[PDB]
């Protein structure tokens, strides 16, 4: 009944919370989709081995793709929480550090929107028609209104908004179809379908198992009833549902957890094939040092390392949404680890956000401002 | 240790007595102005309230005070063991 | 401040120009912005 590990939510803000208070009862927190940087140091929340990289990678390969897009005044739009704004600065910073890719504007998202503060949102943005490109580091449930009230200021194409981890290869954010996301980019973590958790899912009903408390009103959202619906319905090919992400990192994250537990019978307890009592009372830092210790090839192959910091080596991908004509899916497109693979010729079914056109051919002359971006022109006499 | 004393009421105190500490120790330089002054404050308050015939007669509060460091981790491990002497 | 500013400005010891473009005042000059009513760029048309 006790709990050696739990395992960490996905907010990052919410992560935060947790860590902090599960540090003082010494048990380490291993979470999935918490990637900000703050979480990262190892003076703060030293039981937050997490099995993902945190955002400065993120921010790398987002400065590295409007580098290779030739995008020099890209918009900002944060959410409220410690994600969005950890995702922000690190891309502020990667961006001043180099590449000259300077910030139009800063938007914030608050936790409690009412009504009227999204359209704000829009209409801010529309006011500095120069910036096209808005980069997006909030969550799906701001997104999608967000998209719902650029949709209605007929601004169709003028934005190319950028996904962040939380907008990856998801179909809710990008539910508002190409009307006004069209070719829309995006990142996410080296992911990878998971074929045991697809035969899992395949054989799972409403009575199957009755653990999962949540699965009365996963159903009845799946399928609207309590409009009656039978329970002979299949949602395999009924519901055109697609894994997340990041499950497959849950997965490695449970395999990492395990693995350190093995280690720990093997060392710490003898040869036997039981728990000894000395594991009974498990350490706080013990448990920790294991999962940093931990090396073991995952599903998908890809190793599985610990840091210092508890953090997983970059590796990211970029895809696109958009409408093909025929089926609308996420492509792998571009592949990030440590410098930028992205392929030009797979992109927008190419357009620069830049923020003022070429002055002129040496007819006049181009000066700079406090933001390198925009090349004001000026005639010479 | 801390400031710790028996009384009918007892009432919890975080207060920076220290500065923020470098990556060395988690504790900086004693808040000689900001700490002290605070902890004095309290003290006096709480003095005054116990000899107040008018507030609250006939019974004493006690002081809970622990030392926050000005850091996030030490003062929300003083509230833990706040909450553990609550349960 | 009690919800209305009482600042006295003759106790001000130091008046200051905290500015990001010069205002022209003879008028001379066409008053042309970036995209952020901030600075007031003076362009000396012909």
């Amino acid at each position: 009944e006790r709990v050696v590990g739990v395992i960490g939510a996905s907010g990052s803000s919410v992560s935060i919370m947790v860590a902090n208070i599960l540090r003082l009862f010494k048990i380490p927190q291993i979470s999935y989709a918490s990637t900000a940087p703050d979480l990262s140091d190892n003076s703060r929340y030293d039981f937050f081995s997490r099995v993902v990289p945190s955002d400065t990678y993120q921010a790398q390969a987002m400065v590295d793709i409007v580098r290779a897009l030739k995008w020099n005044y890209v918009s900002t739009v944060a959410s409220e929480g410690s994600y969005g704004e950890s995702g922000v600065e690190a891309f502020i910073q990667k961006s001043r550090e180099d590449g000259g890719v300077c910030i139009a504007q800063s938007v914030k998202i608050p936790r409690e929107p009412k009504a009227g503060e999204f359209d704000k949102i829009i209409r801010r943005l529309l006011e500095t028609s120069n910036a096209r490109a808005v980069i997006i580091f909030a969550n799906e449930d701001d997104i999608r209104r967000v998209l719902e009230a650029a949709r209605r200021a007929n601004q169709t194409g003028h934005f190319f908004w950028m996904g962040s981890d939380s907008w990856g290869s998801k179909i809710a954010p990008v539910l508002h179809l190409e009307e006004v996301a069209e070719g829309a980019v995006t990142i996410l973590p080296k992911r990878m379908s998971v074929r045991g958790f697809d035969r899992y899912f395949s054989s799972r009903t409403l009575d199957n198992n009755r653990r999962n408390i949540w699965f009365a009103e996963f159903w009845e959202d799946n399928f609207h009833c309590k409009k009656k619906c039978t329970n002979r319905e299949r949602i395999g090919q009924d519901s055109a549902y697609e894994q997340e992400g990041k499950v497959q990192f849950v997965i490695d994250a449970v395999y990492a957890m395990g693995h350190a537990l093995h280690a720990m019978h093997r060392d710490l307890c003898p040869g036997r094939v039981g728990l000894c009592p000395r594991m009974d009372p498990v350490d706080g830092t013990q448990l920790l040092k294991y999962i940093r210790n931990v090396n073991f090839s995952g599903i998908a192959g890809n190793p599985v390392t610990f840091n210092e910091n508890g953090d997983a080596p970059g590796r990211y991908d970029i895809y696109q949404y958009q409408l093909r004509n025929d089926s609308a899916e996420y492509k792998v497109i571009g592949s990030w680890t440590d410098h930028l693979h992205l392929r030009i010729e797979r992109m927008h079914w190419l357009p620069r956000s830049i923020c003022s056109l070429p002055c002129q051919p040496g007819e006049r002359k181009k000066t700079v401002k406090g933001m390198p971006c925009c090349w004001h022109c000026e005639p010479c006499t | 240790n801390s400031i710790r004393i028996d009384g009918d009421i007892t009432l919890g105190g975080l207060f920076p007595v220290h500065g923020r500490g470098s990556e060395g120790k988690p504790c900086g330089e004693l808040k000689k102005e900001k700490g002290i002054h605070r902890l004095e404050a309290m003290l006096f308050a709480l003095d005054r309230i116990n000899n107040d015939p008018d507030l609250l007669p006939n019974i004493t509060l006690g002081a809970r005070i622990l030392d926050t460091c000005s850091r996030d981790t030490h003062a929300l491990e003083q509230s833990l063991t706040f909450v553990q002497a609550l349960i």
